[PDB]
């Protein structure tokens, strides 16, 4: 027997970049948004910020901080930040982030 | 605009372009009633090369079936998208050549290909630029190669300025279906390099190799392997059905390909494959597509490429891809394992890119190489022939029906001096 | 002042439509092709009221990109008939796309353009986009030049030509189209600008770093580049330089013709956030090889005249000293018979931005186009690759069984081995 | 693929800050947008805001001499400002016409 | 960027790379059906280095499981964490090895290494730039020894730029699994000299005796023992996937551990490794790691080190710790004992910190040690295999295959000469 | 006036976290980059409302540096001058100096062209770097090689971290640092040493941090840092450039080489204890217990040395403490030299960083002299590394990468001819 069915949907080059520019460009950057730059490399990373996307001191704090928990969605959330991870930057810059967060 | 008239010729012609046409009428939206079904616009534009309609959007392929015996008919027409045909097309005799390439030849061509030649003329002039034509046969059968060649040697008597592809099915002593196999591929080919454009080589050994390791199937019937074929059919012929970022016609694909007349003697292989457990554990990058391409295990010729060079290359790609990522991925193909390349000639790989894939996948690739690894399997042949011919065994049902001797010599000697010129560019 | 601009080959009208795409944005017009509420003049004519259509012809063999534009967006903009299409494509052969499907195009294309100069009235030139490794922009493309030549002579012709790269390429016989192109080119075009694929290549790499580019990027930035080139007709600047300029100043010796381009800044949204921009380093990066279009090392040559483009906010002062640094430094070099060799333009509004670009809007730009022996380097790279295929006698039987000769052949490696003498002889 | 056309990643991303939309990423040559620096130094090869041109100071007003510098026209004065300005110079005109130049 | 793949041999070798890829798999924070679902993103940085996206984050290890007995494969696939490996990568042969290194190298070999030297070589350049290979397998057996060695032969002959590991596990009277333990050992570490970079010695007494006295467990099975050396090998590696303070990457600790070219076999400890019922008594710092790791009851080799000399240590910290702490406990155990290390060599320590502890700890730490009581395990073995060459017992079975007897009088020649320096620098 | 910092290693790149943290802390400059004309030799101003620093961190292991370039700071340094290498020099000087070095140092200079180009008034460069490491070593002195060739001319201030004589993490650092030295004897012009241990010891007995790491060390290095450039930002009543070190501490072109110490390092509390004033603290700035190397300045005399004031102090009392140690004999100078100092009075007092140990002071003390306690240093090095090329321990390494004996025995030779100097100039 034939394949069930199967839809097809890929469009070509020049209307899919030449002609929608405007809601190709929103598509793409809005997949890669929340993460940093060598977390934006895997695909997975970039479903889990959707997913994370989809408080305003914490965010703010987040933003602040970078490398911090942008893939999170056993180890409990202490106030300020994991208990097995942390890192000696930001053991440097805790204080600096915690302006920055106060000033945002 | 551009056209590509179907012929195919024999049980296996006709079984594979079976399987082709419905891969094609999948790819254009058209279900087994010959009605368009499809949803994006981008189906309808190029159906004239492939399709005529006939009255009121029943489309149809612009296909001549052509055999000798009604049980291949009734295959073709038992199974779906099979009444989707020319009923005026099914032109076909009663007698049935039985493996003989003197009587494809000579004996019931006599009565069937005036015939044939009269379809095949009213489907020429019914459109109006034609690109080329296309044939699917074997060299082993009788019906499909002694009718085929002489079908081939008349339309280039009638049109010469037309391109030509002939899938032809060669034969292996491991996979072996009748004794006369090299009776009838010598002839065959003997007439190939003077008259047909250029071929696609492909054999049945290197397609069970491939449905064991790559695909990991059971049970790979006739229809598996057919199925492979028509998807490598579908991708030769993908640019001109489909725009893209750089396009190759078949004009511009012989161009590249051939650099001598006679050397027209290609090895195909097609990507990607993968087993339905290994399917979700592989990525799907230009270097995915390039490793499993020039991998010897995905050649569907029996012959190791890195036995010999490469002459040219090809890879025509489908899906939106990073035209950088696959200059500089053929250029580090190319300059890895220089050895298997060829020296007088720089750049060797003609690429392009197609911006629509095969339904379903993300992006797939036909990898077409010229090499001179084809002689060893003209070798392969032309030896049984001679050990065959050094004492005639066979012959007397080839001499008694009209052929002499001097064609078996003067097809050594074209086989001769085609391995000669092959290993003279090696 | 008027100029017109026509497109040969599958990489011409790509280039085109780049070009016609932010020629329309800059000047406000929507793909309908009407102005919502005088310095268009020079590239749409106004058809009646509330039109504006493109002074461009694109003209190609095979129909199926071009009908992917006439099924596009821009259905509007250019109506169905100045756009040329052929039955079937020259298919990368240069004998096919001049002698075969040439004779039965060109007429058509040339007597659709007589119609255009003749609504046009203040022709400046003419201006054409081709690739030289393909067949239709070799072939066809040579003939056109030829018979533009014979009709009008005296009317300076742009070519903005797409060589081949040097170890990045995509087809086997472009050594042979490109040969035969240039010895056409070398006779008959006034300004012929270099653009090889591979640098534009590395450019994306290095500044914009986008590791997976397609084409349209490159063709956005080509595009950016040839209206960086035009806006001086197009708008008024403080120091005004028209197309006849680059005849004058650039061209010392009526064989030497061939301008490497370079473009500044091509910069991210924030690394332009990042960057302090000014005209100094501008000045600076449109020199290093690392901001050229085309693969070559200018180190190794020496310059024979620079023309500088500036677009923005600059003023003369700082441009002035920013070129006297550069005549001062010694890492590169002029050459000596010229003494100054320099020629700047200036003009006041900024390069815009295209949605979907991979720029963001500047203050300021730089265009720079320059002559200098790295041309002749190429074509000797080029010359020893046609060679190395030419002595098997390889892929000559298509050629000669569309029906040319081997008397062509060696015509156009000894022109390209004179173009060569010539190079080396000016560099002393 | 997600990186096909645009870059893609944080440091180079071809998306602009939300904080402005369109504004062009340089220094403009006449930094008419920075606070004033309250010394300008005696080498200053950068100029803020409102010089005036040759062609004013080729013919400079007449409180040049004085010492008003030509900004100081130009700087906006509130309503008590210009009245008691024109009360401490001699200038003696009415409310009334007074509040129509104003 | 830094890339390491990873290669198993033998049963062993592929139970050992189970629990490895288990532990790693959980440090990384991916679940057995290969989706991540971690807490922090400092897992996400460095995944690539062991680790390829194939579909919506399915990220598969980078590994090369190889034997000649599909009952260990079964065993593999049994377990959890066995659903994410390639098919593919499962290259296997049919007929089996039996403890034979003449079998493992120049029968089985020949028709085995091609096919995994394809599929290693697919899996090199599908990444950019390789740091090194991980090999986990053992010199006993002969599926594993023979076929491994062979490999490790290859890859050096093709990369000879790359770093490489190499976990062997070695035998002891006491625990004498087999009866040809010399045989094969002496030929594998034979080869090993001149292909291997470094070599990590193993075995399993010291690991019973460590489960014996510090953990006080009842029955250890071999998964806690390839549990250990699992801990071992996440700690070596950790520095390349955790940000730290300093630091030491494979090669960095290769040239500060390796003073002479021939003088590469480590042995190994892990810490900290308590009891149960007495991990609550006790405090979590510095100095208490440091008792730990300088017990010579804590080492994974059966050549206990004060018998001899430590030419050069390393020690690789994970957790937030201080600096000046951990250099003047090394500087006090390095001025105390100072008999037990090298005269002409000052600071024999090389120490690291990265800021991220294995799952479930406060503070770890790994000590590789080269030290000459290595030197008494070879001798060990030279006696047994020359008590058994003098009467040429069971070497009809390896003589009888195309070795021959000048392959045996090397491998002495070499392992007495390599234990002559290494006396020699005691 | 502008000055650019290249930061070399791993080390040095820690130096600038903390350093630039300092910097911008000190100009009121939050991570993200916008103040809310003394920032001018540091930051340039970009844009409206921005300002980027004039460094380049550049390394072969890219795992420190993307820490950085995902951590806070990523708005201020835009990740175009962080360089980054694809894989590191493993403590090898061979390998980062002709493996790895060919590749980096040319996209390390024609960055740092464009910077100097940016820059107008330029006084010179200042490196960080640590002679132990592999990178550091290196490319580092490849660095300074072409850099001597590209300008020559423009000051280089080098701030190097030296290894311990017993406190060490490594094992060739020996073989690395002399081979350091070689170069940087004839490249770098005025040459700062740094050690662990003495900044241990110092955080240790002054600042009485039990358990210490890098951070507090490269703390209060930056602060080092900030105090001896703090003339050039800021106006003082009497202040000194860059240029001042050359003449004012380089007796002789091939003697460059300062001890530095820094005074007063203070607790929050032990603040609340003490009375700081200027007298107690510029002895404090003498004594062995207060310097960044562990080295005894009793040993040997001072050639001249450089006292950078910064805070509440008047030029009377600066002169009368200076007066003091002048006239002190437990501490004596070297004959030749009659007036060994070279004073600086800067008015801004030294900031604090939120989380650091020290507590804000009125005034502080940045000594730099030079003594021949170095010299005693280099021999100290010289003993140990001949202890190990005697058994030519390590060497494959090297000659593995492609290097020979050759400057083994050449920069070994280079080590003494510099003993026998600094031997001749202590008389
Ligand atoms: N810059 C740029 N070059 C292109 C583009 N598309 C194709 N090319 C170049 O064009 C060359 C080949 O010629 P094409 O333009 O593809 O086709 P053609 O010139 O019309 O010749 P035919 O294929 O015979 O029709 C290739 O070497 C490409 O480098 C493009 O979009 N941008
Ligand atoms: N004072 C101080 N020294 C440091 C710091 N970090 C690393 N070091 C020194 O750096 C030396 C080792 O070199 P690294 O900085 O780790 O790296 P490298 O110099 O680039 O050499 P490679 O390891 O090969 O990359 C050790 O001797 C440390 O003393 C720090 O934060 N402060
Ligand atoms: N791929 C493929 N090959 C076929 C099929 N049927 C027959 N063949 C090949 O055809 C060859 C024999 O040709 P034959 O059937 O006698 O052709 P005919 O008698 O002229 O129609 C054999 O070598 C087969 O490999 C098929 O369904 N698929
Ligand atoms: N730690 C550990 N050691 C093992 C395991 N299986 C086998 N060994 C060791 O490996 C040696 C025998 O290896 P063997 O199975 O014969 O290797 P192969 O036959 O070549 O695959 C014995 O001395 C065992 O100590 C295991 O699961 N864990
Ligand atoms: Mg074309
Ligand atoms: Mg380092």
């Amino acid at each position: 027997v034939l394949p069930p069915h199967t839809a097809f949907t890929a469009t070509t080059t020049y209307r899919a970049e030449t002609l929608n520019a405007e809601p190709n460009t929103a598509a793409i950057l809005d997949r890669s948004q929340g993460l940093a730059s060598t977390l934006v490399g895997y695909e997975a990373a970039r479903q889990a910020g959707e997913v994370r996307r989809s408080d305003p001191r914490a965010r703010a704090e987040d933003t602040a901080r970078g490398i911090g928990t942008q893939t999170v969605l056993t180890v409990p959330t202490k106030y300020g930040e994991l208990p097995g991870y942390q890192t000696t930057y930001g053991a440097a810059t805790d204080k600096m982030a915690r302006m920055q967060a106060d000033n945002e | 605009m551009r056209e590509i008239v179907h012929i195919q010729g024999g049980q296996c012609g006709n079984q594979i372009g079976a399987k082709f046409w419905e891969v094609v009428s999948d790819e254009h939206g058209i279900d087994p009633t010959g009605t368009y079904h499809g949803d994006s616009d981008l189906q309808l534009e190029r159906i004239n090369v492939y399709f005529n309609e006939a009255t009121g959007g029943r489309y149809v392929p612009r296909a001549i079936l052509m055999d000798l015996e009604p049980g291949t008919m009734d295959s073709v027409r038992s199974g779906p998208y099979g009444q989707i045909f020319r009923p005026d097309n099914f032109v076909f005799g009663q007698t049935g050549a039985g493996n003989n390439w003197a009587k494809g030849h000579y004996t019931e061509g006599a009565e069937l290909i005036d015939s044939v030649l009269d379809v095949v003329r009213k489907e020429a002039e019914s459109c109006d630029c034609l690109q080329g034509f296309q044939v699917c046969h074997s060299l082993g059968g009788g019906t499909g190669s002694g009718m085929g060649t002489l079908l081939i040697s008349k339309i280039r008597e009638e049109y010469p300025d037309r391109m030509m592809l002939t899938f032809s099915v060669v034969p292996s002593p491991k996979v072996s279906d009748t004794v006369v196999e090299p009776y009838n591929a010598t002839l065959s080919v003997h007439q190939l390099v003077e008259n047909a454009d250029e071929c696609m080589v492909l054999d049945n050994e290197a397609l069970y190799d491939i449905c064991f390791r790559t695909l990991k199937l059971t049970t790979p019937t006739f229809g598996d392997l057919n199925h492979l074929i028509s998807a490598v059919m579908s991708g030769i012929t993908c640019c001109l059905r489909f725009p893209g970022q750089l396009n190759a016609d078949l004009r511009k694909l012989a161009v590249n390909l051939i650099p001598f007349p006679r050397l027209h003697f290609f090895m195909v292989g097609f990507t990607p494959l993968t087993s339905r457990g290994s399917q979700q554990y592989r990525a799907l990058t230009v270097p995915e597509l390039t490793q499993q391409m020039w991998d010897a295990k995905n050649m569907m010729c029996a012959a190791d490429p890195r036995h010999g060079r490469y002459l040219t290359a090809s890879a025509l790609f489908r899906g939106r891809m990073s035209t950088k990522e696959v200059d500089e991925q053929m250029l580090n193909v190319q300059n890895k394992n220089s050895s298997y390349f060829v020296e007088w000639i720089p750049n060797n790989v003609k690429s392009s890119v197609c911006d629509i894939p095969p339904k379903g996948l993300k992006m797939s690739a036909t990898f077409i190489g010229n090499s001179t690894a084809i002689q060893e399997m003209f070798k392969r042949v032309s030896e049984q022939f001679t050990a065959m011919f050094r004492r005639k065994a066979f012959l007397h049902w080839y001499t008694g029906e009209g052929m002499d001797e001097m064609e078996f010599t003067e097809a050594e000697s074209n086989m001769n001096d085609l391995v000669s010129e092959y290993q003279q560019y090696q | 002042r008027e100029v017109i601009s026509i497109h040969i080959g599958q990489a011409g009208i790509q280039v085109g439509n780049a070009c016609w795409e932010l020629y329309c944005l800059e000047h406000g017009i929507q793909p309908d092709g009407q102005m919502p509420s005088d310095a268009f003049n020079t590239f749409f004519s106004e058809t009646g009221a509330g039109k504006h259509v493109p002074r461009c012809i694109f003209l190609d063999l095979e129909p199926t990109v071009v009908d992917e534009v006439r099924t596009g967006t821009y259905r509007q903009l250019f109506h169905p008939e100045q756009l040329i299409s052929g039955k079937e494509d020259a298919a990368n052969n240069f004998a096919r796309g001049h002698y075969t499907i040439g004779k039965e195009i060109v007429d058509l294309a040339l007597d659709r353009i007589r119609k255009l100069a003749d609504n046009c009235t203040g022709l400046q030139g003419f201006l054409v986009f081709n690739a030289v490794g393909g067949g239709t922009g070799s072939g066809l493309g040579s003939l056109l030049l030829e018979r533009l030549s014979v009709d009008y002579g005296k009317k300076s012709k742009l070519g903005f030509t797409v060589y081949p790269s040097p170890q990045v390429s995509t087809a086997v016989v472009e050594p042979y189209n490109s040969v035969l192109s240039t010895h056409s080119l070398l006779e008959h075009t006034d300004v012929a600008v270099m653009l090889d694929n591979e640098a534009i290549y590395d450019i994306c790499r290095r500044s914009l770093d986008i590791e997976r580019p397609t084409y349209t990027n490159l063709n956005r930035l080509i595009a950016q580049v040839i209206s960086s080139l035009t806006a001086s007709l197009r708008f008024d600047g403080a120091l005004n330089v028209d197309i006849t300029e680059f005849q004058t100043n650039l061209v010392p010796y009526p064989r030497i013709h061939f301008m490497l381009s370079s473009y500044a800044p091509i910069i991210s949204a924030e690394k332009a956030y990042h960057e302090q921009l000014s005209v100094a380093e501008i000045t600076n990066a449109a020199f290093e090889p690392a901001s050229m279009m085309v693969k070559c090392d200018p180190r190794h040559g020496k310059y024979m005249a620079c023309c500088l483009m500036y677009r923005g906010d600059v003023v003369p002062k700082d441009v002035n000293a920013s070129v006297a640094t550069i005549k001062t430094k010694r890492t590169i070099q002029f050459v000596d018979w010229c003494p100054t060799g320099f020629k700047c333009g200036i003009n006041y509004q900024p390069p815009t931005v295209v949605p979907g670009g991979d720029l963001a809007k500047v203050q300021r730009a730089v265009c720079m186009i320059s002559n200098s022996t790295a041309i002749g380097e190429i074509f000797s790279r080029l010359d020893h690759k046609f060679d190395l295929m030419y002595a098997k006698r390889a892929f000559v039987h298509w050629y000669v069984g569309e029906g040319m000769e081997e008397g062509e052949f060696s015509e156009a490696r000894e022109d390209l081995a004179a173009l060569e003498k010539d190079f080396e002889e000016v560099g002393a | 693929d997600a990186d096909l056309g645009k870059s893609l990643r944080e440091g180079y991303r071809n998306q602009p800050k939300p904080g402005d939309e369109g504004r062009a990423f340089g220094v403009p040559t006449i930094r008419t947008d920075v606070r004033l620096p309250r010394l300008r130094s005696v080498a200053n090869a950068c100029n803020y805001g409102n010089e005036p041109d040759a062609g004013q100071v080729l013919r400079p007003p007449r409180a040049a001499d004085l010492g008003i510098s030509d900004e100081a026209f130009v700087a906006l004065r509130p309503k008590s400002e210009l009245r008691q300005l024109v009360d401490e110079a001699g200038l003696a005109l009415s409310d009334a016409d007074f509040e129509a130049a104003w």
